[PDB]
């Protein structure tokens, strides 16, 4: 572990013993998914599985184009389809779903196993499986419901932002494959620029609420979207509006720990000083004099 | 840290996607560095970032190629199924070749026809036929052509018969050639992109990127007109519904709108179309019928469908366009009936939607604005398929969009190499280079050439087909070599002569009557792809022998096997001897394939095929040599034509791709000189242009339009220069396109009569005082601006035809006719003539047609982005993407039938049934047509009884056995069905 | 460890906590050694040591061509020579020896150190030295007597099937070097095909008992042989006939463990409940009443 | 995971075996990318898969060339 010496966050690691991160002068990268240019071809699902050496089961059709129906340990990205008339005419909104590579990841914050989840200087959040204990805390800590457990090895898996390709200078497999160029990749700074240019074009076409989805509640994401209707992200098969780490999780992983620590220390002190101060309670402390 | 990059020391090989005609570039990776001791194995495939069309992208089909190449269903050994057996038996290659050759020789000796009843030598064999592989290389294609014709076969077709045959039948008569006119990247230059009669975002996704580039970055308007709200509609600016089988009404309505509002490029129309030519006084149209109808033969005498002739024998003209008989005025009269109300009443398209489309299209009548049409089967697969296309082509001529960058007619091809097989002539009566086999009435070479060499119909025209003799004699020299001489008419009588066209529906009608002994299915799965599957299986069951050549298990190879409802047959009752021969796939050979834009692209081998699989040329050679040796020692019928065909390859049993590609390009057989005495080519050298071909036996080429593809300068199909100096997306240095590397056909029309570009920001060619030069190779000769020479150089009159004279079977102008199985049971425009009056419908098939009382809904079949026909279901990645068969219906129909989304249903027609999951959606909605509510049931074509996706039913179990009046392409897109809960 | 997430077997790891193996959709590979085409040149020994950066000692000649005389920590493959007349005429049978990369490896089964031996999805069995304690259990667990201890670091080493080359797409060093093509490499499926084709040719030459050596007793191997005399593998310098994991090792590493576990738990329960039930045995339990 | 592939950034040079007349093709690998400040040092040699005669193979002599090139007995200075 830590061979790259650019680990800026590490799960279950005390704040006063930070992970190796001297090689942190690197530009943050990002994937930009422009749903207004997506044709729902699923090429990204196929390219992802092919590159990553994984295959999900052959499922069933239950009335919709969506398939697989959900992310799983063997499907790291899935296209989600939504038909709606909420905006005045029939629209088919199609969105690629998978890890958002949050700047402040809830999965990492909730994880109880040291080093099971890490965040690289470039923004990629990845699972170091040797340390995963299969507790599933990360599934609840994630504001986007992304981590998935593999029944065959009790470990979670998800989109790695093709860390094995990016680490040596190549863009992710899904990015490269996208037929229409709905998916873009590069430094986050220039992806934000491309996103704003696209939003301007959508507004010029009549989408007054077009916008970039890069949620401040999780510190921004390294997988962002350009949405025709940024005022209604739920329309895109439940994309959360203003996502953030849940308050109960923040308290549980935050203040509860040192509070409990103080109680324990204080209790031990009290009991110890108590025994010593007063002495045992035996049958006769009186005939001892 | 992250796992190491898995391809760092793998062998990288360049190849091309094997599925659709976009022609995306691939980079395949194999385990092993090429050393002899390491057997290469492809383990990953992704896109080639430098390819100009795909730029690294691959749709779900291309991206999942690994799972096809390594499919668990790849064929490994020659297998044989005995008469009445329920199992395969593995045999050796030598056993397969000997058994097949013996069966073929016995049948050919028994049924070969040397002379016809009128005493003419015809040398034809009709009792054994072949289906050819549009998914295989051009080199395999030429070997197949030589194999089939030298044996005298006329029942020889490739997928074109059930696909774009109607396009060739309509665009050739209208513009001069049947091919897609522009190319993929060029679509980015459009101002309006029309997707009608196709679903490009699902059927040609990577190519569709350029339509999205036009929309997003060129401010173009994307319009989709389809009975379903598709994934292309998802990104469209405008969506308008239309009832299947009514396109001619919608498009004729557009023509009426343009003419009435004078939204045309007048100077373009006046000079580049036949608008000013005068039509014979006896030409007429009334109540659904044109003049010359013979109601008993159900065909037209087309004598009146012609131009009036002047004193010099050329077409008479009236440049003022005021004469009542000029094409322009007759066109105006013909489309006057197609008002917006008529369009709404027949098509179901609301007037407000139709108006939006008319207005946007009309905005491109300006010289500097263009519309480009992207279409395919939505228009071709109808009894009026060719006429659907005629109407759209006429629209593009009125708007002045042909020959323009960002304009044209992009008739999107299907299979990766259907373009190549069409080019090479693997169609019943065709020869390579759009040449034609002799008909049995053409008793000698002179008669044959005269019938195929058109006389110019206006003075000062290029009329390039006048060169037909040079192409034909050169083809004969390629086929026969020294055996073809002036003395024996270049081997003229060795070619089979036709008495009629042996299209697939006709041939299966013959098979059903017991007239067909054997059949070859090379990369073609008719049990899945032909109409009326129950009848198809019944027909194949009458065959004595069948030979399947494929890299995968196919439903056709196992048609004799019981698969429950999916294929309820009794093996014991089927006596057919079936041979299944394992072939290579695209990744296991080098060779070339032609994409939709006419680009011949070379690809390289990445690994050896699994087991004992052999390449297509080796398989043909094995059978061919065994067969010819039998003739050498036994004699037989039709010996000479078979033995004279050349097979001049260094290793006769293993022809190499470069050898065949060079034959296609052509050679100089003697030193050649120009008229000034200058040497143009030396004996033995490859030719650089078809302009150098001669009719005196000194040149050879097995495909004249391919001359220039592999010259003394090398294999041009391997060129990889993606430079685009003009910024228009034209890359003359990548691969090689026919003809003579011209990327945009009809480009002389990109400029006005004075040679000035219609749009100065899109100059393709220009006059420099002595020749035409520019950003594309001129599809023109050296006629100076201002001369009478027309821009459509393959047309005898040099013009785009608004009036198609005597070329179309059902009329010189398109006319609305209902599908054979229509939900209305009548035709609102003329109840006396409901469907196409020249459609051919065999009695046996007429008995299998249903009526609206029993089958009230419109049935239509189409594709999903994730699968390719019934091929990709053999690949795990694609099976995961769309695992189970479904059909699409509206919320209205589902509610009426009590069907909840996801429920199982049974869809049926007069011919059979299928059962599937129901996808209930607002994307399908009933339309108001002629006072009724018309519902459509959509049936995707990807599932069946072989593969790794969930078992399903062949969609063609439902389709009607009837086709286009010109090409006999099946009406797969508009028929009748019923639905019930299951 | 587990960075490749395709570890299908791991030494000393409880069956209910399997190693990371989500990326398991990969074709199995295999080396095929056709001894009927081998010329005993030893090029494979040289190429192996050169590629792997190891050098054995300069030994002695004791009367045979074989040298080194045995596999060692510094010689991962050795050619073994046998002269015989057992089949009717003089034959010189030469066989390349080294790890067989068993589908069910006895070394891994016998190893007591977690993660010291692993098996990849593609069939390669490799030693992860950081976890090796030098006990040597693997030497006895191996049906082919392959593992060898390095005196200089107390760890075992053997043929890695050039995992460092195969992992990135290149065939092993010995495979590539073989002068006559006696050694082949590729997917196991196609190597089995090549093996059967070769066996057919040998039979056509008069070797009626020619066959493929891919022992079912160890689940098949990823290094296989084509033998002229498959009915007599011992002729090839002791190649085992019908090899399998030894019965004593299977019992020791199998049933003995849970049995002992039950005894321990049951004993602890008994003793504890015994003390509590009856109480101490002190000098006088009687004058306590 | 496995040790990284040791030749990924080495300079690759084509040469021919120095021993017998078969003439097997070689691909030699040197430490250094050819920059003037790096003194190249061959550290691995294997066969050239594209050579028509050898097709990547090398016998024990060709396969061991590294130990000849870097032999402890290489001559270094003129001696008298
Ligand atoms: C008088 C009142 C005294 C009040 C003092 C309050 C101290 C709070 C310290 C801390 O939490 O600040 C944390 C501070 C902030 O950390 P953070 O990254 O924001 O979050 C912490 C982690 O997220 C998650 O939390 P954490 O895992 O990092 O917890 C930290 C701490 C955790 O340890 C503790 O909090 C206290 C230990 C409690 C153990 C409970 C044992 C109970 C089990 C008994 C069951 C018996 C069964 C019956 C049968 O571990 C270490 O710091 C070393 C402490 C070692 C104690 C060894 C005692 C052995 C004695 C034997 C003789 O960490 C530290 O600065 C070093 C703390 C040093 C304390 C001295
Ligand atoms: C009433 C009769 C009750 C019968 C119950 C029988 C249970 C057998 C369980 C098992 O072997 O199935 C194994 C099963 C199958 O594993 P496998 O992969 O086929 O093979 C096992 C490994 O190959 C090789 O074996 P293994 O290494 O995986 O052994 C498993 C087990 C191993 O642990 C045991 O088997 C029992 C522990 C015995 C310790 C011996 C201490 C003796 C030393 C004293 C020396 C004193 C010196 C005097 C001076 O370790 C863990 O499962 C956690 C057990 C933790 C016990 C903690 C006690 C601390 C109390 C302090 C207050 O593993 C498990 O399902 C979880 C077992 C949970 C048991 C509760
Ligand atoms: N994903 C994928 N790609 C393919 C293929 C594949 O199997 N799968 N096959 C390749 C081949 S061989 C070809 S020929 C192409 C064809 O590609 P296309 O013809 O574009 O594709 P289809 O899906 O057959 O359907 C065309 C569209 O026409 C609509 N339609 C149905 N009836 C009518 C009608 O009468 N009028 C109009 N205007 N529309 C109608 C359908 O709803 C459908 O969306 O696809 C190629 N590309
Ligand atoms: N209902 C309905 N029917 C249709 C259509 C429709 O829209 N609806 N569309 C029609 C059209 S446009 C078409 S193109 C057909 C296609 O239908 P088909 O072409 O019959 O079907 P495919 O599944 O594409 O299979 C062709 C074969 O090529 C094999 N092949 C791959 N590479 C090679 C090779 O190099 N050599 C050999 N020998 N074989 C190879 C593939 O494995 C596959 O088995 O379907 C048609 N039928
Ligand atoms: S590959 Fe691109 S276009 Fe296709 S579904 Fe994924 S994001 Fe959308
Ligand atoms: S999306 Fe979920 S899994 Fe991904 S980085 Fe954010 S919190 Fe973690
Ligand atoms: S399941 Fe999640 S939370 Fe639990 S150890 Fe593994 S990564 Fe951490
Ligand atoms: S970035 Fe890589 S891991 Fe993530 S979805 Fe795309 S292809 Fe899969
Ligand atoms: S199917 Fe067509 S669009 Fe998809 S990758 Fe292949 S060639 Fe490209
Ligand atoms: S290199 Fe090949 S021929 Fe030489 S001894 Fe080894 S296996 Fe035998
Ligand atoms: S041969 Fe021995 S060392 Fe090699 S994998 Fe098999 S049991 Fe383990
Ligand atoms: S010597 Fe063998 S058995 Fe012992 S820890 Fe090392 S690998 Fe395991
Ligand atoms: S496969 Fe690699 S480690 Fe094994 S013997 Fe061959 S060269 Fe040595
Ligand atoms: S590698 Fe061996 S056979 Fe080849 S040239 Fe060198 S000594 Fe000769
Ligand atoms: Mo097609």
């Amino acid at each position: 572990a830590m061979e790259t010496q650019d680990i800026i966050k590490r799960s279950a690691t005390n704040s006063i013993t930070p992970p190796s991160q001297v090689r942190d002068y690197k530009a943050e990268v990002a994937k930009l998914i422009d749903v207004s240019t997506c044709i729902g071809c699923k090429a990204c699902q196929v390219a992802c599985s092919e590159w990553n050496d994984i295959r999900d089961e052959v499922g069933h059709c239950v009335g919709v184009y969506d398939n697989p129906a959900d992310l799983s340990a063997k499907s790291w990205t899935v296209m989600r389809f939504s038909e709606t008339e909420q905006n005045g005419k029939l629209e088919w909104l199609i969105r690629k779903d998978g890890c958002m590579h949050c700047e402040d990841p809830g999965c990492l914050k909730a994880c109880p196993s040291a080093g099971a989840i890490i965040q690289y200087a470039n923004g990629i959040v990845d699972f170091q499986s040797e340390n995963c204990i299969g507790c599933g805390y990360c599934i609840a800590g994630c504001p986007f419901n992304i981590p998935r457990l593999n029944k065959e090895d009790n470990r979670v898996y998800k989109c790695t932002l093709c860390v094995d390709r990016v680490s040596v200078g190549q863009e992710p497999a899904c990015v490269k494959t996208c037929p229409t160029g709905a998916i873009h990749f590069g430094t986050k700074k220039e992806m934000l620029e491309l996103a704003e240019q696209r939003v301007a074009k959508l507004k010029a076409r009549g989408y007054e609420h077009a916008g970039v989805y890069n949620p401040e509640g999780v510190g921004g994401t390294h997988v962002m979207y350009v949405l025709h209707h940024a005022d209604q992200p739920e329309l895109y098969h439940g994309l959360p509006k203003d996502p953030k780490i849940d308050t109960s999780v923040s308290l549980w992983k935050g203040a509860l720990k040192p509070l409990a620590a103080a109680g324990f220390i204080a209790t031990f002190a009290g009991l110890i000083f108590h025994y010593i101060g007063i002495g045992p309670n035996k049958e006769v402390d009186d005939d001892e004099e | 840290q992250a796992r190491n990059y898995k391809l760092l020391r793998a062998k990288e090989i360049r190849n091309t996607c094997t599925y659709c005609s976009v022609g995306c570039g691939l980079l395949m990776y194999s385990l092993g560095d090429g050393a002899k001791n390491a057997r290469e194995a492809i383990y990953h495939i992704e896109g080639d970032p430098d390819h100009p069309v795909s730029r690294g992208a691959l749709c779900p089909k291309g991206a999942g190629l690994l799972d096809y190449v390594n499919s668990e269903n790849r064929l490994r050994y020659p297998e044989y199924r005995a008469p009445g057996s329920d199992k395969w038996q593995r045999i050796s290659w030598e056993e397969a070749f000997s058994r097949i050759a013996k069966l073929m020789k016995a049948d050919r000796d028994a049924n070969f026809i040397e002379k016809n009843e009128q005493g003419v030598t015809v040398n034809r064999w009709l009792s054994t036929g072949m289906l050819c592989a549009s998914g295989a290389s051009n080199e395999t294609g030429m070997l197949t052509q030589k194999f089939a014709r030298s044996l005298g076969m006329l029942a020889v077709d490739n997928q074109a018969r059930v696909x774009h045959g109607p396009t060739v039948a309509s665009l050739a008569p209208t513009f001069g050639r049947g091919a897609m006119t522009n190319h993929w990247v060029d679509i980015k230059n459009a101002n309006v992109v029309m997707v009608m009669g196709g679903n490009a975002a699902e059927a040609h996704p990577v190519g569709f990127r350029w339509a999205m580039e036009a929309k997003n970055n060129n401010d173009a308007t994307l319009i989709v007109v389809d009975p379903r709200f598709t994934r292309t509609a998802s990104v469209a600016d405008i969506y308008a519904p239309i009832r299947s089988g009514t396109d001619i009404t919608f498009l004729s309505g557009v023509l009426r709108y343009l003419i009435e509002n004078n939204k045309i490029n007048a100077e373009y129309v006046k000079h580049y179309t036949n608008a000013s030519l005068l039509v014979r006084d006896d030409f007429a149209f009334e109540d659904g019928l044109f003049s010359g109808y013979d109601a008993e033969k159900r065909q037209y005498d087309k004598s009146s469908w012609n131009y009036q002739l002047d004193e010099n024998g050329y077409a008479k003209r009236d440049e003022t366009l005021t004469h009542p008989r000029c094409v322009w005025n007759l066109l105006k009269e013909h489309v006057s009936r197609y008002t917006p109300d008529v369009v709404e009443n027949i098509c179901g398209t609301p007037k407000a939607d139709f108006l939006k489309v008319c207005e946007v299209l009309a905005s491109t009548s300006a010289p500097d604005r263009t519309t480009t049409f992207l279409y395919a089967l939505g228009w071709t697969q109808h009894t009026v398929g060719a006429q659907n296309i005629r109407t759209m082509a006429m629209i593009q001529l009125l708007l002045g969009n042909m020959g323009m960058a960002g304009g044209g007619v992009n008739a999107l091809r299907g299979h990766s190499n259907i373009q190549g097989l069409t080019d090479l002539g693997l169609l019943s009566t065709s020869l390579p280079g759009y040449l034609t086999l002799p008909s049995e009435k053409q008793v000698d070479l002179q008669s044959y050439l005269e019938a195929n060499t058109p006389k110019a119909t206006l003075a000062d025209q290029v009329n390039y087909w006048s060169n037909y003799p040079k192409f034909f004699v050169s083809l004969m020299k390629s086929f026969y070599g020294d055996a073809a001489q002036k003395e024996n008419n270049w081997g003229y009588d060795w070619l089979p002569k036709w008495d009629q066209t042996y299209d697939v529906i006709k041939y299966f009608n013959m098979m059903d009557e017991g007239k067909v002994t054997g059949y070859f299915c090379q990369g073609f799965n008719p049990v899945a792809s032909f109409p009326d599957k129950n009848k198809v299986v019944s027909c194949l069951s009458k065959l004595k022998y069948m030979v399947v050549i494929d890299p995968l298990v196919t439903e056709t190879s196992t048609f004799w096997q019981n698969h429950g409802e999916s294929n309820d047959v009794d093996p014991a009752s089927i006596q057919t001897e079936v041979f299944r021969l394992p072939s290579t796939c695209f990744a296991e050979e080098d060779g070339s394939i032609a994409n939709s834009g006419r680009w011949l692209q070379w690809h390289w081998k990445g690994q050896d095929a699994p087991g004992e699989a052999r390449n297509d040329g080796e398989i043909l050679a094995g059978i061919y040599h065994h067969l010819r040796e039998l003739y050498q020692s036994e004699g037989g019928k039709g010996v000479e034509p078979l033995m004279k065909m050349s097979w001049n390859y260094k290793q006769p049993h293993e022809p190499q791709s470069d050898e065949v590609a060079k034959e296609n390009n052509g050679y100089a057989l003697e030193d050649l000189y120009d008229a000034n005495g200058v040497l143009i080519a030396k004996k033995g050298q490859l030719l650089s242009s078809f302009a150098h071909l001669r009719d005196d036996g000194t040149t050879a080429s097995s495909c004249w339009i391919y001359t220039g593809s592999w010259t003394e300068q090398g294999n041009q199909m391997a060129n990889r220069d993606n430079s685009d100096p003009s910024g228009l997306g034209n890359t003359l240095g990548w691969a090689w396109a026919w003809p003579l590397n011209r990327r945009v056909l009809y480009n002389r029309a990109s400029a006005d009569i004075n040679g000035k570009p219609w749009d100065p920001k899109r100059m393709l060619i220009q006059w420099n005082g002595s020749k035409w030069t520019g950003n594309d190779i001129p599809d023109f000769g050296n006629a100076a601006p201002g001369t009478p020479t027309g821009p459509f150089i393959m047309q005898p009159e040099g013009m785009g035809r608004l009036f198609a004279i005597n070329k179309m079977a059902e009329g010189p102008f398109p006319e609305h006719y209902e599908p054979i199985e229509t939900p209305l049971g009548t035709n609102p425009l003329h109840p006396n003539v409901v469907s196409n009056p020249v459609v051919r419908l065999y009695e046996q098939d007429a008995l299998r047609m249903g009526k609206k009382e029993q089958f009230p809904y419109v049935g239509t079949t189409y594709r999903l982005t994730e699968h390719f026909h019934t091929w990709t279901k053999h690949a795990l990645l694609n099976a995961i993407a769309q695992p189970e068969q479904f059909v699409e219906i509206s919320e209205t129909l589902a509610a009426a039938k009590g069907i909840n989304n996801g429920d199982r249903v049974t869809v049926s027609s007069k011919r059979g049934f299928i059962r599937a999951v129901a996808v209930v959606t607002r994307r399908l909605k009933p339309l108001n047509v002629n006072g009724q509510q018309v519902e459509t049931v959509g049936i995707p074509i990807h599932w069946g009884f072989e593969g790794v996706a969930r078992k399903g039913y062949i969609a063609n179990t439902l389709t009607p056995n009837v086709g286009d009046a010109n090409s006999q392409t099946p009406e797969y897109k508009a028929f009748l069905v019923n639905i019930e809960k299951a």
